[PDB]
């Protein structure tokens, strides 16, 4: 009848447990208990189900224990990565009641942000490959714990971070981006509303 | 297994709305849910029957005809502003549990003359960080389009890459002032210097918009804003 799950987003650090909770409410007692995760733009895919008080079940890392005493079935993970990065819905449903449905939860996104181990900040400014006078900063290289904000001025625009890995080389980077049209608009100045380190290498050039 | 039909669909306020679902796997219900951020996955309509239809948790704005065992539809008379969102269809054995389809993103606007494809550009790797780091990132920026349904693709010597790559999650708004601004989305591609500097490999940011539909009305100068591709090209420079 009621199925409620852990309320906005949670942020873990690559490597880290985590702990999505669900309690529920219900009249039935032969009832099925589901995790469906659903990655960006994909249909949500099964991925643990039990019936049984006080099983665990695992899947890909990832368990469940079914706990009916106090109306709980919370999705753990030891050490999470990246690819984990996903909207996670708890659901419930009543088996032998004719008309078989489902009952979810609001669900729960879980973001997983990149251990850098050796970062090294810096804003660059790019050119246009066609008719070179438009230009973009990238602010790139900074660990997981630097937050991008947002310009103040509504001619900036100002994307957030996003981790991207090169699999060769075995190194993953935090990259965020700046763009504007207006003559006032310098790459110096482009990240000064947000908390950006000490050491952030500028280029003259 | 589940497949959903259209893929997208921009409607008008007031238009007919018809989503389609088709079941290669035999089963005896199917469901349609609107997924919506905070509310999560609510059922709209469902049917336990071959040949016919029962309400779910919110049936209002909506109609829903099974004609066949295979085939669930959900239909729309009168498509208001609030119908806009993602809906999902899913088919279940009742032992079973649920397969899902990929999902429709319906968008039901005031004026068509809001929808715009995008401008795609590619912006060269800086020097700076082709010396300091020995690594290259092309940017790649699709601006101006509406309504933000979107996919990008970096393409590699004609081969789709996805090592070294990150794309923002969601578009951005322009005009974050006005309710139909139009959205902006980046992506990066990272390198070793060595493959940037290379003037013979060719880079190539795909983005497939979304939009209007051949049966669309267009009384307008400007080209018909429908589904399409929009590229920007680039090759290495010394």
């Amino acid at each position: 009848d009621s199925v409620t799950q852990t309320e906005g987003l949670v942020t873990v650090t690559e490597g880290l447990p985590v702990m999505l909770n669900c309690t529920y409410q219900t009249a039935y007692s032969d009832v099925a208990f589901f995790w469906y995760v659903q990655y960006l733009n994909e249909a949500p895919k099964l991925l643990l189900r039990s019936s049984t008080d006080n099983k665990r079940t695992e899947h890909q890392g990832f368990h469940a224990t079914l706990h009916k005493s106090s109306s709980s079935f919370h999705l753990q993970k030891s050490s999470v990565q990246l690819s984990d990065s996903a909207l996670y819905y708890c659901a419930l449903s009543p088996h032998n009641t004719g008309n078989y449905k489902y009952v979810f939860g609001a669900g729960t996104r879980l973001k997983v942000i990149a251990h850098i181990q050796n970062p090294d900040p810096a804003v660059y400014q790019l050119r246009d490959s066609k008719s070179s006078d438009k230009s973009v900063c990238l602010f790139t290289d900074f660990d997981s714990q630097t937050n991008v904000s947002q310009s103040k001025d509504s001619d900036v625009y100002i994307t957030d971070k996003c981790v991207l890995d090169m699999r060769s080389m075995d190194f993953k980077s935090n990259s965020a981006v700046a763009w504007s049209n207006k003559s006032d608009f310098a790459c110096a100045n482009a990240f000064n509303n947000s908390i950006i380190p000490e050491d952030t290498f500028f280029p003259s050039p | 297994a589940v497949t959903q039909s259209p893929r997208s669909k921009v409607a008008v306020t007031g238009g007919k709305v018809t989503l389609s679902c088709h079941q290669t796997n035999n089963h005896d219900y199917m469901y349609w849910y609107r997924q919506d951020t905070g509310h999560g996955l609510r059922l709209i309509h469902y049917s336990y029957v071959a040949d016919s239809t029962e309400k779910g948790d919110i049936p209002d704005g909506y109609k829903a005809s099974r004609p066949s065992q295979e085939n669930f539809s959900l239909i729309l008379e009168l498509a208001s502003l609030s119908q806009t969102a993602v809906y999902f269809c899913a088919s279940s054995q009742t032992n079973s549990d649920y397969t899902f389809g990929s999902g429709t993103r319906l968008l039901v606007i005031e004026d068509l003359r809001n929808v715009f494809p995008p401008e795609v550009a590619v912006f060269e790797p800086s020097e700076a960080e082709i010396s300091h780091t020995q690594k290259a990132t092309l940017v790649c920026l699709a601006t101006g389009f509406y309504p933000d349904h979107v996919e990008l693709s970096w393409w590699v010597n004609g081969k789709e890459v996805h090592s070294g790559v990150c794309t923002d999650p969601q578009p951005l708004k322009e005009q974050p002032a006005l309710n139909d601004s139009r959205y902006a989305l980046s992506s990066r591609l990272r390198v070793s210097a060595t493959f940037w500097q290379n003037p013979r490999n060719h880079f190539r940011c795909q983005v497939q918009f979304y939009g209007l539909s051949e049966n669309d009305e267009w009384t307008q100068d400007r080209a018909k804003p429908v589904t399409q591709i929009v590229s920007a090209e680039a090759w290495g420079r010394a």
